[PDB]
């Protein structure tokens, strides 16, 4: 907790950084497991769904 | 017995000395890395990063390497 | 190179402690007590500076016009005061007046009256005090700060006490206060000047041997403290003056950062504009604030205790349109201990520091006051040699580690008193604490 | 540049005997085709005053060089205004170019300069 | 007190346009400022109505304009006023700033208004280049081709910011509707701009031909330089009267009457004119990224005069050798413009090196040293 | 009531660990997280919105 704070915390500069970092993980992984639960509840619906008869 | 007392001037410019900037060396460092990933991350749609940057990390690189299928583009 | 202090025992465990100066004629023997109002509670919060007042009001021997006579004929004084940790009684006298001195000091703590008819008497004269000390803007703005840094705590009491105790402090009270604390492994016999350790001592083993000794003896100067990041405003438009006091908890006597904490307090400084050399001083808080007329004084204190302390700054100022910039410049001045001071300030402070030390002690009484200081609170007088090695142990890494855990970003305790509208709120205050820079 | 640079920097030629033969003259003409003695202004007159240092200069004017300066700023601004060129005793001659300034503003620069210095001190 | 002080709202107008304190001897080079902000107050009313007879849509664009002229009423009035008032805007802003340079307007304590002004030099320019385009005729398209694909030399990034400034893959109607968006935009930040720099000048006030302090010596900025305005402003009514009646194009391009054809290249694209200078200096670098690194430079390096002036006295009334380089500095951008727009021939090839050369010398050498020394000669010259 | 050196009662509120480094950290994650997701939807914002200006379906058809 001291450490944490210490390292990530403390200096603006670091925060920042961790801040910005954390947001662009967050972006990625947020868009990968929306993506496959909005595939989940409309499943059989989509144009992916149907596609292979075509 | 002391007849002067000890002392140099140090090298100063606008107000900053070697001492004083050097503590400050790794900040700018660390802003640079949060201008860097911060810059990075606003360009991270434009296809051009993906291409040439985002997508040769390794491991995490696969990520952005996405095709659409030849039968669902009309272009 | 000053004299070696002379440290002696008797049975009970009272301390003798002595430095010799044969260049003077005066001579102050005193006794300092590891006690004060921390140890009392709630309800008999007040009962140790009552007793300083009933302790010149008459013994078993000697009444209180006998008292007088007989000081008044050694020729020269006694004074007392009560902290919060620490008691001192101690007899300014002429180099062959101190078995007298001596005999009346350990008389009054021993034997003193505690007279119903001078409690009734003395609880108005208190009674007084209370509102008169509202004039001492300082004194109202450390007691204050006390309060709420050490809010509900033991050393957030005031020395005085309520105005509740003061009607009600009984002679019961006062004896029992005194049996439980004043007993002879807290208490120190000091002479500084014209004495002999050795003369000292007999004086000692003749007055001082059938003192009680506490059950359960704990070495000198031992003891927990949660501090509240917290504000008192008291404003008085009327009051041209404001004075505004901002601390961090700090460090205590023994602490391993307790030279550093001193070392960054003197990088920071003090300050008066009626002084001529202090507009030429180094400090950069000190030229910011001289150039730009932000302020009558400002000083820096590092007060300690046996387990805590206050680290901070006293300011005052008249000028009521920036109180902010004042506030602003000195916070931003702390932030620097963390991330700018370097080997510059720090080599400079060290050296300021090494004869600060030194210089302080210059008389009997402000020797007797650092041997009995020293002996109350760190156990043993620690000579000029280790304090030089202290201080050179002292690193600017050293300064800005402690800044970072001490410091930066901290919650601070903040009294104004006065025309303050101009001081904004604890949150802008205590955002000054960091930089976003950094 | 600060007062103090150019100083120091004339005084240097000014030694130098090759150097003041060949610039002294150069220098007098500049000042001749200059024409602010035409406005009846003193060389001081001239230097730029928006500056803490050179405030405080000013404030350390005796009262009679100040009012008298004033005086000239005015009287320049109107010749400049009615595009008029001084005559007379209005005209600064050039024992009257008097530096009434620069021994203010050197002073006042010392202290600045050597507050820096002394700023950036290292106990040895 | 008089309401004019009492009111807040009242005081913020009075504090610029009436009691405003201004020193006593302004000259006539004082007088640019508010002929800038009449050619704003012109380009805005005519801007305004032009854009509600014009139209956007590539297709209709130049039709549009001729729209304008033939069936509009006093459309070809309004018309040939907005033309003509985008160059007089550049003749005035060349004024304005040339007035800065020679009088020391970019020193302390003026160094804010001046580098604000810097910035409305370079929305001036990006807002007259994205007029021109709207008329669509070839210039029109071809300038706005080449000028876009100097972005092209962006590292790494380069084309990609120029398709996504076209939107597409050549300048066309995307290009066309968001230039209007802008163009209708830009003038509104450049007024915000303007702005901000006389509030930041409202602290030091004025500067003066003398170049000393004017705190001994005001003027009411009403009656008198309300007054003194007039003069020029009608002077200026009468240039802008003889251009707009009885000679509405001779500021302009034959080739702006031709409707755009990407196919065919108009014999020689230039910029017009007031961009000419610039156009040579990136001329002369022949590497595509050095010319527009050049380019740019060249406007911000008025942002180190303030440094690179060492004089202990502001303006050059009082400094001969100062004016001398001032003038031949002047010439020679004089002649950059020039050479902007003469065909890439000998002997013009290494003349416009040379101009370019000295027009950076001038900020990066020259003025530094005779600064210098004219330091030395006022104070050896006057012992 | 009348004396200024008795605090008014804060225990309702205060926390008993409020000087530790733990203490600090949960607000900062929470001001942290904040941060993070305005950074996130700042990022969304600014890239879908400014994408207009890329060439339309139209023009790439
Ligand atoms: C475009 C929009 C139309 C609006 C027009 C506004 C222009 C007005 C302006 O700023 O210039 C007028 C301006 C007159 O202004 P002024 O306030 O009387 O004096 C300003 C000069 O600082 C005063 O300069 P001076 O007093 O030293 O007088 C010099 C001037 C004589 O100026 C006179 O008018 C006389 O003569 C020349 O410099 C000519 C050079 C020799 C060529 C041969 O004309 C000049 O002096 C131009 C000289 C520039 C070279
Ligand atoms: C063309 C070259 C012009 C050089 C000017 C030299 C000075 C001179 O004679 O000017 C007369 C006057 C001299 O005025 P003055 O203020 O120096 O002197 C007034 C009279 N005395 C000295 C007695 C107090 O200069 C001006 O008024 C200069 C204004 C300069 C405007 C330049 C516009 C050029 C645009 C290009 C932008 C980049
Ligand atoms: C709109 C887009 C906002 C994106 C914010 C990007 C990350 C910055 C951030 O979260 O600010 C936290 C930071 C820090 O918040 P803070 O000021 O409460 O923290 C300071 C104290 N330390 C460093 C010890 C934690 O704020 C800023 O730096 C201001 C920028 C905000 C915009
Ligand atoms: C067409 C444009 C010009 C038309 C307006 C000019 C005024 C017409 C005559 C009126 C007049 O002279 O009376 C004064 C009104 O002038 C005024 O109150 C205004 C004085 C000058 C008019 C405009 C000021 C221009 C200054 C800046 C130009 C800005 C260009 C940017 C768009 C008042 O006379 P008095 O007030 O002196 O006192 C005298 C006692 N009452
Ligand atoms: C600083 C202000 C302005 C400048 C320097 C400026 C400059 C120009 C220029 C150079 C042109 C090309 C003119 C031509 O040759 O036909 C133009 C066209 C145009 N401008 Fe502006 N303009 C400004 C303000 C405005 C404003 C505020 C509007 C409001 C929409 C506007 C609307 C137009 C329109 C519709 C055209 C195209 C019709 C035409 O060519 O006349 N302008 N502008
Ligand atoms: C829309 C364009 C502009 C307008 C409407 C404008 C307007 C004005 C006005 C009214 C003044 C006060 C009167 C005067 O001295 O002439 C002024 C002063 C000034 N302007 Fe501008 N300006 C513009 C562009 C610029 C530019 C491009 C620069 C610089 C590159 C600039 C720099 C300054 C400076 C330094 C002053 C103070 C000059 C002094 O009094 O000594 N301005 N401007
Ligand atoms: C992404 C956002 C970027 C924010 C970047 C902030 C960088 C600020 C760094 C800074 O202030 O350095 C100060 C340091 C000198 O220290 P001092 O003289 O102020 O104590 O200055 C020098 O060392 C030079
Ligand atoms: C030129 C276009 C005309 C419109 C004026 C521009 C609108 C924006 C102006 C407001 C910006 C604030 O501008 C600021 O206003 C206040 C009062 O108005 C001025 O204040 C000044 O005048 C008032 C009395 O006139 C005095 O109390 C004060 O001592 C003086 O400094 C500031 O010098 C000016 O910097
Ligand atoms: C100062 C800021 C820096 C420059 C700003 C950058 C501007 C443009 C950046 C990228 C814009 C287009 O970038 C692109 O964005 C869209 C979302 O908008 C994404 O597109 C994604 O989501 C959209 C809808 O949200 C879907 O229709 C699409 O099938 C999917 O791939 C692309 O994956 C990305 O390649």
């Amino acid at each position: 907790a001291t450490t944490f704070y210490n390292v990530f915390v403390k200096r603006n500069s670091a925060f920042v950084a961790t801040i910005l970092a954390s947001a662009f993980v967050f972006d990625m992984t947020f868009e990968t497991a929306i993506d496959n639960f909005w595939d989940r509840i409309n499943a059989g619906k989509q144009w992916k769904d149907i596609r292979h008869k075509y | 017995y002391v007849k002067k007392p000890s002392y140099k001037i140090v090298p100063h410019f606008l107000g900053f000395n070697i001492p004083t900037v050097s503590k400050w060396i790794p900040i700018f460092g660390i802003w640079g890395a949060a201008a860097g990933i911060g810059a990075l991350f606003l360009i991270e749609g434009v296809p051009r990063t993906r291409q040439d940057i985002l997508s040769k990390i390794p491991i995490i690189g696969e990520h952005w390497i996405r095709e659409i299928p030849a039968s669902d583009n009309p272009f | 190179v000053s004299p070696k202090t002379r440290t002696s025992n008797l049975k009970n465990g009272l301390t003798i402690a002595s430095e010799s100066n044969p260049l003077v004629q005066t001579a102050t023997v005193g006794v300092w007590i590891d006690a004060g109002s921390r140890n009392e509670n709630a309800y008999n919060n007040g009962t140790a500076h009552f007793f300083e007042h009933l302790a010149f009001k008459g013994t078993d021997k000697r009444s209180q016009h006998q008292l007088e006579l007989d000081i008044e004929n050694m020729g020269g004084h006694l004074n007392a005061y009560t902290s919060r940790e620490s008691t001192v009684y101690y007899a300014k006298s002429f180099k062959d007046d101190v078995p007298k001195s001596v005999e009346i000091l350990a008389d009054i703590l021993q034997h003193s009256k505690l007279a119903e008819s001078a409690i009734d008497r003395e609880r108005e004269v208190i009674t007084r005090e209370l509102e008169e000390v509202n004039k001492q803007y300082e004194e109202v703005v450390f007691d204050h700060l006390h309060a709420t840094a050490f809010m509900n705590q033991p050393l957030g009491r005031t020395i005085l006490g309520p105005r509740e105790n003061i009607q009600t402090i009984t002679n019961t009270e006062l004896r029992k206060f005194i049996t439980e604390n004043y007993t002879a492994d807290r208490m120190v016999l000091v002479g500084a000047g014209a004495v002999d350790h050795d003369a000292l001592v007999e004086l000692a083993e003749k007055y001082f041997s059938h003192l009680p000794s506490s059950q359960s003896p704990v070495p000198l100067g031992t003891p927990i403290p949660n501090f509240v990041g917290s504000e008192v405003r008291l404003r008085d438009d009327t009051m041209p003056v404001a004075h505004i006091a901002i601390a961090v908890e700090g460090v205590s006597w023994t602490s391993e950062d307790y030279y550093t904490a001193l070392v960054a307090q003197a990088i920071i400084g003090n300050y008066d504009r009626a002084v001529g050399t202090s507009r030429h001083q180094g400090s950069r808080l000190s030229n910011i604030v001289s150039e730009n007329n932000l302020a009558n004084s400002f000083q820096s204190f590092s007060t300690s205790y046996s387990d805590t302390g206050l680290w901070g700054i006293y300011l005052t100022s008249e000028n009521t349109t920036q109180i902010d910039d004042l506030v602003h410049f000195t916070l931003k001045e702390w932030n620097r201990l963390s991330t700018s001071v370097s080997n510059l300030q720090v080599e400079r402070a060290k050296s300021q520091l090494k004869a600060g030390l030194l210089l302080s002690l210059d008389g009997t009484t402000y020797v007797a006051e650092d041997i009995g200081r020293q002996l109350t609170t760190l156990g043993r007088r620690v000579t000029p040699a280790e304090v030089e090695a202290k201080l050179e142990a002292v690193t600017e890494h050293d300064v800005r580690a402690w800044a970072q855990k001490t410091l930066y970003d901290k919650d601070i305790a903040l009294v104004g008193l006065g025309p303050i509208e101009g001081l904004y709120d604890y949150n802008r205050i205590r955002n000054d604490m960091s930089m976003m820079r950094w | 540049a600060s007062i103090t640079s150019v100083v120091k920097t004339s005084e240097l030629i000014l030694k130098s005997p090759l150097l003041s033969k060949i610039v002294v003259p150069l220098a007098k003409t500049y000042v001749k085709f200059s024409g602010y003695r035409q406005l009846g202004f003193k060389m001081n007159d001239l230097i730029i005053e928006e500056t803490p240092n050179m405030q405080l200069a000013l404030r350390r004017l005796p009262p009679t060089e100040s009012y008298d300066r004033v005086y000239r700023l005015i009287r320049a601004t109107q010749f400049s205004l009615s595009h008029k060129l001084a005559t007379g005793n209005d005209i600064t001659k050039p024992e009257e170019d008097d530096h009434y300034l620069i021994p203010y503003i050197l002073d006042v620069e010392a202290e600045a300069f050597e507050k820096d210095a002394l700023d950036n001190l290292e106990v040895v | 007190m008089a309401l004019r002080k009492k009111n807040s709202l009242l005081n913020m107008a009075n504090s610029y346009v009436l009691d405003s304190p201004q020193p006593s001897n302004l000259n006539y080079f004082w007088n640019f400022g508010s002929l800038l902000a009449l050619c704003l107050v012109i380009q805005l009313a005519t801007g305004i109505t032009l854009a509600m007879h014009y139209t956007s849509h590539a297709s209709l664009a130049f039709d549009s304009v001729e729209h304008i002229m033939r069936d509009v009423n006093f459309g070809w009035f309004i018309r040939y006023a907005h033309a003509n008032t985008a160059s007089f805007f550049f003749i005035c802003i060349y004024a304005h700033m040339g007035r800065n340079i020679y009088y020391g307007s970019y020193k302390t304590p003026r160094v804010l208004p001046w580098s604000i002004g810097v910035i409305i030099f370079l929305l001036l320019i990006i807002t007259a280049f994205m007029g021109y385009v709207l008329v669509f005729g070839q210039m029109s398209l071809w300038g706005a081709t080449v000028i876009c694909n100097l972005v092209s030399a962006i590292p790494w990034l380069g084309e990609d910011i120029v398709h996504f400034l076209w939107g597409g893959f050549s300048v066309g109607n995307p290009t066309l509707q968001r230039f209007f968006a802008l163009h209708y935009l830009m003038p509104f930040v450049l007024a915000v701009f303007a702005l901000l720099h006389l509030i930041a000048l409202h602290t030091a006030g004025s500067s003066n031909p003398l170049g000393i302090t004017s705190n001994v010596d005001k003027l009411s900025m009403h009656p008198y330089y309300s007054f003194k305005d007039l003069i020029t402003v009608f002077a200026f009514l009468l240039m802008f009267t003889l251009f707009v009646f009885f000679s509405p194009d001779k500021l302009g391009h034959p080739d702006n009457y031709i409707p755009a054809n990407p196919m065919v290249t108009p014999a020689s694209i230039v910029p017009e004119w007031y961009l000419l200078p610039f156009y040579a200096i990136l001329r002369a670098i022949p590497d595509k990224l050095g010319g527009v690194i050049a380019m740019v430079a060249a406007i911000l390096i008025l942002l180190i005069l303030p440094i690179v002036d060492r004089s202990i006295i502001r303006g050059n009334a009082f400094k001969p050798i100062s004016k001398l380089l001032f003038g031949f500095f002047i010439c020679n951008f004089l002649l950059l413009g020039v050479l902007g727009q003469v065909h890439i021939e000998p002997p013009f090839i290494v003349l416009g090196q040379i101009c370019t050369i000295f027009y950076f010398s001038y900020f990066l050498i020259l003025l530094p040293m005779v600064s210098t020394i004219e330091n030395i000669f006022f104070y050896i010259g006057s012992l | 009531g009348k004396s200024t050196y008795k605090i008014p009662d804060f225990t309702p509120y205060l926390k008993k660990d409020r000087n530790t480094d733990a203490n600090r950290l949960f607000s900062y994650f929470m001001i942290g997280s904040f941060g993070m997701l305005s950074a996130a939807g700042a990022k969304a914002t600014v890239q879908d919105f400014l994408s207009n200006m890329s060439a339309s379906a139209d023009v790439l058809a």
